[PDB]
């Protein structure tokens, strides 16, 4: 809830060119944003939510802190598609956004939209996990494309990170059909779920 | 030592404007430069531009006083500004002729 | 404008036109998003706007020098794939960066002759020969406009044909009243006649002898 | 007294005279100015590590022809990059004399 900074992994790739969330799956991870970033609000006014990208070549930071919702929007537009998910780069990269902030009492946690199967590798995510405890980051991660046609081995880091943290760390399945992404992720615990000294 | 000009002309910047804001002619307001309306978010203080020539024989709008009045400067008025600066300040008597004009008489 | 005519209520039923309703919501918070996106470019622009405008206010508020325009040059704008001007220098294509436009030649009251880079505020358009213009003090650039020079005597010249003379009380004087009405008078009053005849009208008069 | 009423020997970096410089010539005939960036020390010693240059005016350099909502924007830069030092005095170029 209160004073909380959230790095918003989205990814765009060629499973989000389907049109199982209206029209296609860009459009409707457009509309995620807006539920996203009013909510925080809400609770605190001084909440911040950040953006990177696990798409194209490279993973890049798209646009950084901001209290307004335009601007985290005016960096999405122009996004690769090309690309498919690298999780274990992206959590690295959202750690170093998260550093850089107006002030530090702000919550560290990741939220990462799942569209796309890791290109990287189990053996990079065993490591990845043991690294954010260390420094309370929370991993959430929204599934809905990893699950139309695939399993997932990800359900072995939340247990692995959880422990009384900033913020809890829960997985969130999102039927892969419609079901309308947006009111899904907005419905179901971001800022529901709260931490514990 | 104010250096000494006269006005040539008055033309006002309160009614043809000077400066760029949402109007390059015409002020509303009229007590300011450049506002047509108070919710530019914008207010300017002016009176009067007035046009001089110096006694250098280069010409200036030049600015306002420190108690000058929009009724006493006008054509064909001494006036004296600043010597590198621009702005009027104290004005000055009317006529340039009692030099010549007093040894003349007798 | 219309919306639901005669001829979607035939077409497709009522719970149809339920399933309908539905699927337009979903399109319209698409669309909805793209509001956010257009009024957040709208509004960092408009601070950009009045972040340059406050800059300006110094320079441009009097005092400033005043300038006559002795002709606008109207030099080229664009010969070569970088800058605006003839020569090739390190810039790049703009009215004002490095690159200089339009050009006019002032006649500055400080008794010097200035080609100047040209203004984003001021432009060729606004100018025509012979035209008065403030131009900044310190550095020569025409800064902004002014009307045209008006001085107390020239506004004085016109109007003083009172006292009149008529010619009831100037004794006679004749060839010479007689010309004059066909040289000036005639023209005068007839002028439409003289345009559609083709004819020319004295081209002024010169009277002459001694006072 | 209260006071020791002495004026410090000023040590201008190489990084602060060619800015200062660069900007006066390309700038006159025009005053212009900008803050100065140090260290203060001492007594007699002011540093001039760093400087900033701010935007033009024809009107000369005046206390109300200086823009402050330019001055934090630059502190605020300085502070992200974490090279935040304290102004230590100004620098103006005077057009000519």
């Amino acid at each position: 809830m209160v004073l909380e900074a959230t790095v918003l992994v989205i990814d765009n790739s060629e499973y989000s060119r389907n049109g199982d969330f209206p029209r296609t799956r860009f459009e409707a991870q457009i509309d995620s944003v807006e539920f996203i970033f009013q909510a925080k609000r809400n609770s605190n006014p001084e909440n911040t939510v950040g953006l990177i990208s696990g798409a194209g070549a490279n993973p890049r930071v798209l646009s950084t802190f901001t209290a307004e919702f335009g601007k985290i929007l005016a960096g999405l537009h122009d996004t690769q598609i090309e690309g498919k998910l690298h999780m274990a780069t992206a959590l690295q990269i959202a750690q170093l956004t998260l550093k850089h902030r107006q002030n530090k009492v702000q919550h560290q946690r990741i939220v990462a939209f799942v569209c796309s199967p890791i290109s990287d590798s189990r053996d990079e995510l065993i490591r990845l996990a043991k690294t954010l405890k260390k420094n309370n980051v929370a991993v959430d991660i929204i599934n809905f494309g990893e699950i139309e046609q695939n399993t997932e081995l990800l359900d072995e880091f939340i247990a692995a990170v959880n422990n009384p943290q900033e913020e809890t760390s829960h997985l969130l399945t999102v039927t892969p059909g419609p079901r309308l992404l947006y009111e899904n992720i907005a419905s179901s615990p971001i800022i529901l779920e709260e931490g514990s000294s | 030592p104010l250096q000494v000009a006269r006005c040539t002309k008055i033309i006002k910047g309160n009614g043809e404007s000077d400066e760029t804001t949402t109007d390059n002619n015409n002020s509303g307001n009229s007590n300011s430069n450049s506002n047509q309306q108070s919710t530019d978010a914008d207010e300017d203080d002016e009176d009067a531009k007035y046009v001089i020539n110096l006694k250098q024989i280069a010409k200036f709008v030049v600015g306002l006083g420190e108690r000058v009045s929009p009724t006493d400067i006008e054509e064909g008025m001494r006036v004296g500004v600043d010597r590198s600066k621009y702005n009027i300040e104290l004005p000055l008597p009317p006529r340039i002729d009692p030099s010549v004009t007093m040894m003349t008489v007798e | 404008g219309d919306d639901e005519l005669d001829q979607e209520i035939l077409n497709l039923s009522t719970q149809e036109l339920q399933t309908r309703a539905k699927l337009l919501d979903n399109e319209i918070r698409i669309f909805r998003s793209e509001l956010q996106r257009l009024s957040h470019e709208n509004n960092v622009m408009l601070e950009k706007i009045k972040d340059n405008k406050e800059k300006i206010k110094n320079n441009r508020q009097l005092p400033y020098l005043v300038a006559n325009v002795v002709e606008v040059m109207d030099m080229n704008e664009i010969e070569d794939k970088e800058n605006s001007e003839s020569t090739t220098q390190g810039g790049n294509v703009n009215l004002d960066n490095t690159a200089v436009g339009k050009a006019a030649v002032v006649k500055t009251s400080s008794r010097q002759t200035v080609f100047l880079p040209m203004v984003g505020l001021v432009d060729p358009d606004k100018l025509k020969p012979n035209d008065l213009v403030g131009v900044n003090k310190d550095s020569y650039l025409i800064l902004d406009t002014l009307p045209s020079e008006f001085d107390s005597r020239v506004k004085a010249m016109e109007v003083d044909e009172k006292p009149t003379e008529t010619y009831s009380d100037v004794g006679g004087l004749d060839k010479q009243i007689e010309e004059l009405v066909e040289a000036i008078v005639l023209p005068m009053k007839r002028a439409d006649k003289f345009k559609d005849m083709g004819i020319r009208a004295p081209k002024g008069a010169l009277m002459y002898g001694p006072p | 007294t209260g006071r020791d009423d002495t004026k410090e020997t000023v040590y201008i970096s190489s990084i602060a005279l060619l800015k200062m410089l660069k900007h006066g010539r390309a700038g006159v005939p025009m005053e212009v100015m900008g803050l100065m960036l140090g260290e203060f020390v001492d007594d007699y010693t002011v540093n001039v590590v760093d400087v900033f240059a701010m935007p033009q005016s024809g009107t000369g350099v005046s206390v109300e022809a200086v823009d402050d909502v330019f001055q934090a924007k630059m502190m605020d830069m300085l502070k992200q990059t974490g090279r935040d030092q304290m102004v230590v005095g100004w620098y103006h170029s005077h057009p000519g004399f």
